[PDB]
């Protein structure tokens, strides 16, 4: 955790209904956006922590 | 005449101005709070800006 | 055998930024049209 895998994500096209619908996750907390109407909606670049 | 013409476009400039004021919400625009927040926090940031 | 609040959790954390857009979703495009009132959403920005 203090070591955090840092990743850039960019140029995709990304679909993440298929992540929300997973229910494989227990915790989905978002802010700043919704767990719905996200698919038509992005950004100049992703960054993702592991 | 010029005065009191001068004092009407400034009125109407600065409530044009004062239209794009965040009011302590996310953003200024109502679209993109509508496009990125669930109802329950979109209501909220409206309500701010109303 | 610990229970629930100490049992270990992957944690996956997005963060995204607003200063062209490169990534998107899976939105199919359409053609684009002029001369008439209609909705556009344009890298995200949506308008009328």
């Amino acid at each position: 955790v203090y070591a955090w895998n840092r990743k850039r994500i960019s140029n995709c096209v990304a679909d993440y209904s298929v992540l929300y619908n997973s229910a494989s996750f227990s915790t989905f907390k978002c802010y700043g956006v919704s767990p719905t109407k996200l698919n038509d909606l992005c950004f100049t670049n992703v960054y993702a922590d592991s | 005449l010029q005065d009191v013409v001068n004092q009407n476009a400034q009125a109407l400039n600065t409530l044009v101005k004062q239209l794009s004021s965040n009011f302590g919400a996310i953003s200024s625009v109502l679209n993109d709070i509508l496009s990125r927040l669930d109802p329950p926090e979109a209501e909220v940031q409206i309500d701010r800006l109303i | 055998t610990n229970g629930v609040g100490y049992q270990p959790y992957r944690v996956v954390v997005l963060s995204f930024e607003l200063l062209p857009a490169t990534v998107c979703g899976p939105k199919k495009s359409t053609n684009l049209v002029k001369n008439k009132c209609v909705n556009f959403n344009f890298n995200g920005l949506t308008g009328t």
